[PDB]
């Protein structure tokens, strides 16, 4: 995804554990945050986007 | 995968979130164990037998 305008990110709406997984790869180049899929979470989250 | 803490005889082998891998089940072969602690929440996704 490219953005078309520069400046500060900020999270709106991400909170661990219920709709982001952060796992640590056993490389010590990868130290990623995945994003889950709105299917296999829980029931507390389906609006959570 | 390992959703909760594998824990037996107070010592710590795969903690929650955490892959695993073969070394880890030749750690399970040296230690000899078979009785763990599992919590409530991974009971009900089982499916009875009899």
């Amino acid at each position: 995804v490219i953005t078309e305008v520069s400046g500060f990110v900020r999270f709106t709406d991400m909170i661990d554990g219920q709709t982001i997984t952060r796992q640590t790869d056993e490389l010590t180049g990868l130290s990623s945050l995945v994003v889950l899929d709105s299917a296999e979470r829980t029931a507390g989250g389906k609006d959570l986007r | 995968t390992a959703s909760f803490d594998i824990e037996a005889n107070g010592k710590v082998y795969v903690e929650k979130g955490r892959r695993i891998t073969a070394r880890h089940i030749r750690q399970l072969e040296k230690d000899d164990v078979k009785l763990i602690e599992v919590p409530v929440e991974y009971i009900a996704g089982k499916v009875v037998a009899k």
